[PDB]
């Protein structure tokens, strides 16, 4: 679809309002709440697989927000 | 390029809804007030309403009997008049004015519509 | 009253060795700049009109499939054949299906098979290219005089409108009683629009930039076409079913309409109706007061009582703007104005409105003036009469530092380099400035073309935490910087 | 509200007949004047916007004076077209709205 | 800031259009043609680097 | 804006005859102007091309004119011959298209 | 040498294709267009293009109504016309011009195809 390549970073904006720019904001981490309440399952082995891969604090929790961020986005 | 709707007779304590419509130009650049003359009257300013902005003002002798409102998807302004009396009976009248604060110049009239009250 | 309220106003104050200051004009912002012994003038890009566009692409966002044929051939006997196939008008697809004596012919295992239905586009969205030296800008530029401007919203009377294209670098405007103000804008390094299309659909236009515009997954025509039959994937708006090996079908997948107002998410909506005109971007202007005098200097001033038909109202800009009238004789005079201390022995307050004069008796003048942060009194008029108007500007010289320093780095987050052009009277600190900008610009653009704000979070507080926990010193306070920047990139972007 | 303008108005075709209606500070003083001849069964005509501005169509025999609280619209070589009610129409910052005078009529021995 | 390339542009005949070839700089530059009276200034922009 | 042609031409045998053939900036002033010679019921003949350039084995008497916004035709010497239709064609770039004068019949006296 | 095909009789809402052969020399280094002339008007510009390279180009006025083409096996240009009426009646001609964009002399001419509407 179309609407899996927004128009976001082309280095177009201007001090005009974008199309739907307040709307827009949100909607990913919106999204992304919605599914990690909906599939709690696959966060807690997320959490486990970056504590697991991760050597320091700093990396369990980038590869734990990766993670968690593209499970949704590759559906 | 005001235009009203048609003369309509009502009764004691009805309401009336004037309908002004506006050409493209004046409802997004323009104001847009109400003004009513009695049968062999002078004339009587009600109010006024900048159609892309809404929030029109009323004179103290019309607040809370008055509503002016604008429907932007025809581009016409609305007139309702409430608890209609026979002093309720007279032309009125619809015309633009600058849309400042201090432009009340009417350059713009429209041919008025007629409302007549009585108890038949 | 232009370019007073309109909250996106930029005081240009000053000019250079040869009376020019560079100013860049946003469609929704306004400049307003003053120079010593010049009148002060408002500047206001309205209109930015594209002509003569190219169509370079047609897509397709709603299709309808008829005529609906299919073939199969039977196992081991190759692949079937339809004669609708030659046509490229019609989407086909080949698959497989299960053939047996009960489907049909000799033997059993998967059959080839082939379906086939006409493409009709019903509805598309055309995008549309200029070149650079076809666009047109339009400048308002209203004397910053104070007289009550004419009936109608400036378009007419006071205000002079001026057209810039490409076709000559010098635009000239006379303004009576003012002299001429020339001006040189630059309206091809402003949107660059070899790389955007102007995208319209329905009774909508968006700016869009090219390559995505190009990479678009819908059916397209190459905007040449003529004939509005042979597009290109058709694929992309339609799906072919074999759910179970049986049989395959073509169905039309739905308007595309949603989907693309959701893909353009951030590019810009313009008009492309009555013309291609927008109302998006900015241009780089060189004003020139060489021939700028200011208007009624000859007049003396009046001998007369002023009244404040209208209250003193402060601005959104730390100014007040104050209607008087005049009662007295003298018609054409200059107003006695002045912002004083309570004593009256300092002035402590610049006029906007410089050289206010009241040409007729009966029109009010509107008088702009910038008072100091705290108590002043707005002096009018000779003593018999005069007034004397007290206000408190309720602020700090340290808040509007701090706030004129956060304008600035929003400037910056939206010219770019172009900021530096902004007020700039030809200095060389703002030239190597603009030089490291736009280095640091490129190598930034190049990093973080086609990411959204929240992965602008993500990498900056990723690269402010590594310059944190950084041995390098230098490094250290590199990569904090960078991550800084980053950071608040991403929380002033995507508007 | 106080603005006031004579009933009615009588003049000889070529005879400059002032209808002068005054007000208050705020009334009419402070705002600008507007005059509108309204013939009968018409709407009213927009004849002096601001204080003496004449709109574009408008002759010239019609003119607008304005005092220091009150205005007067001068006539010209009356004639009997001219024949209407005459008002002023001035915002009023008191009463915070529009005010309009209470009309004058044209009494012109034309017939 | 550039040289032109059809060197020593004349005009042989008034209403006989001449087209001259230029090499301007990367960047900002300004063409003018003509002299003050009537002198047109052209801005372009070059891309490269 | 486009070419426009005097609908008629009047003259005499051995006579000076110059059709005007006027435009705006953005066709004739920006653009070359040519000149076309069609007689009745024949293929237009190429008379002049660029401005006041005569094509190879065209006689002399044809002298084309080439004013800022303006351009006209000459004709030195007048015969039965020249009645005939004359357009003026120049490359309009706002039209961005060939705009034609319009046509002019030169009407040769002596009948 | 730049010959036309022949008169053709046709009826509203048809369409009618006009070929124009030439040489070689003129069909890879020249530009063809087509200029069309109602009786008793003047003559009005249609379209033309450079065979070697072929994309047409069109007048406004016939935007959307015309197809020119170049067959370069056959070194011909054709014409066709769409949604034809009776204002379309008139003769069309085929010229032969260089193919650069500032000089349009068409020094060479077809003779012209006359496309009618009515009976012969
Ligand atoms: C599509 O089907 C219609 C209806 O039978 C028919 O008239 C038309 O010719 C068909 N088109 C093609 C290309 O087969």
């Amino acid at each position: 679809s179309v609407a899996l390549v927004p128009h976001v970073g082309m280095g177009l904006e201007t001090r005009t309002e974008t199309w739907m720019s307040s709307e827009g904001a949100w909607k990913h981490a919106q999204r992304i709440e919605t599914w990690v309440l909906r599939h709690p399952g696959f966060t807690i082995m997320a959490a486990i697989l970056a504590y697991t891969i991760g050597t320091t604090y700093f990396q369990r929790v980038l590869i734990f927000i990766l993670l968690t961020a593209v499970a949704p986005s590759m559906t | 390029q005001l235009v009203e709707s048609g003369a309509e007779v009502k009764k004691p304590g009805s309401s009336v809804k004037v309908s002004c419509k506006a050409s493209g130009g004046t409802f997004n650049n323009y104001a847009i007030s109400w003004v009513r003359q009695a049968p062999g009257q002078g004339l009587e300013w009600m109010g006024g309403i900048i159609p892309i902005f809404g929030g029109a003002n009323y004179a103290q002798k019309f607040q809370g009997r008055v509503t002016i409102t604008a429907d932007r998807s025809t581009s016409t302004v609305y007139m309702e008049l409430s608890g209609l009396r026979s002093e309720d009976t007279a032309v009125y009248y619809c015309a633009r004015r600058p849309q400042s604060i201090f432009d009340w110049n009417f350059d713009l009239w429209g041919r008025g519509t007629l409302v007549t009250v009585s108890s038949a | 009253m232009r370019c007073i309220g309109i909250s996106n106003r930029d005081f240009v104050e000053g000019v250079s060795g040869g009376s020019w200051v560079d100013i860049v004009l946003e469609h929704g912002s306004c400049v307003t700049t003053m120079a010593k012994n010049k009148p002060t003038l408002d500047f206001e890009l309205i209109k930015t009109e594209a002509k003569h566009p190219a169509t370079l692409r047609k897509y397709c966002i709603e299709a309808k499939l008829t005529n609906t044929t299919t073939a199969s051939r039977c196992p081991t006997q190759g692949e079937p054949s339809l004669n609708e196939e030659q046509d490229k008008r019609f989407v086909c697809k080949h698959s497989m299906v299960d053939r047996g004596w009960g489907n049909g012919c000799g033997l059993f295992g998967k059959g080839g098979i082939v379906t086939c239905a006409m493409f009709t586009c019903k509805k598309n969205m055309e995008g549309k290219i200029v070149q650079p030296e076809n666009l047109e800008y339009t400048i308002v530029i209203t004397p910053h005089s104070g007289e009550e401007n004419a009936v109608g919203n400036d378009t007419g009377k006071h205000g002079k409108e001026i057209k810039v294209t490409p076709q000559s670098s010098i635009t000239e405007a006379e303004l009576t009683g003012y002299g001429t103000v020339t001006m040189e804008c630059s309206p091809r390094t402003g949107l660059d629009f070899n790389e955007m299309v102007l995208l319209q659909m329905e009774n909508k236009a968006w700016l869009v930039h090219r390559q995505w515009f190009l990479d678009l997954p819908l059916p397209w025509l190459p905007g040449a076409d003529t004939q509005g039959s042979n597009w290109i994937q058709k694929e992309t708006l339609v799906t072919f079913k074999n759910p179970h090996a049986k049989k395959q079908d073509v169905v039309v997948l739905g308007s595309q309409e949603g989907a693309m107002h959701t893909a353009l998410t951030g590019a810009t909506e313009i008009q492309m109706s009555s013309g291609n005109l927008l109302f998006t971007g900015h241009l780089k202007c060189r004003l020139r007061m060489d021939k700028l005098q200011l208007k009624g200097m000859s007049y003396s001033m009046c001998t007369g009582k002023f009244k404040v038909v209208k209250e003193i109202a402060e601005t959104q800009h730390g100014t007040i703007v104050i209607r008087v009238q005049y009662e007295g004789d003298g018609s054409p005079c200059k107003i006695p104005f002045e912002i004083m201390d309570l004593e009256k022995r300092h002035v402590l307050g610049r006029l906007i409105t410089v050289n206010p004069i009241v040409t007729e008796k009966d029109s009010p003048v509107n008088i702009e003036a910038e008072p100091p942060f705290g108590d002043s009194y707005i002096i009018i008029g000779v003593e018999p009469g005069q007034l004397k108007l007290s206000w408190f500007k309720k602020g700090s010289s340290i808040g509007q530092m701090f706030e004129t320093t956060m304008r600035g780095a929003k400037r910056m987050a939206i010219l770019g380099d172009t900021a530096w052009d902004f007020g700039s009277l030809g200095g060389v600190f703002t030239s190597i400035g603009k030089a490291l900008h736009q280095v640091f610009g490129a190598i930034y653009g190049a990093a973080f073309s086609g990411v959204s704000w929240t992965m602008k979070i993500l990498i900056g507080v990723v690269i402010t935490w590594i310059g944190m926990n950084s041995r390098s010193t230098s490094l250290s306070v590199s990569l904090v910087l960078v991550g800084v920047v980053t950071l608040y990139l991403g929380v002033m972007v995507q508007a | 509200s106080v603005l006031t303008q004579p009933p009615s108005a009588s003049g000889t075709p070529g005879q400059r007949v002032t209808i002068s209606c005054s007000g208050s500070s705020s009334n009419v003083g402070s705002n600008y004047v507007y005059w509108y001849q309204q013939l009968p069964g018409t709407a009213p005509k927009l004849l002096i916007y601001r204080n003496n501005r004449r709109p574009s169509g408008v002759p010239d025999r019609f003119s607008g004076s304005k005092s220091g609280t009150s205005a007067s619209l001068a006539i010209s070589g009356l004639r009997s077209e001219d024949e209407a009610d005459y008002y002023c129409a001035t915002w009023d910052d008191s009463l915070s709205g529009l005010v309009f005078g209470g009309g004058t009529k044209l009494t012109v021995l034309g017939q």
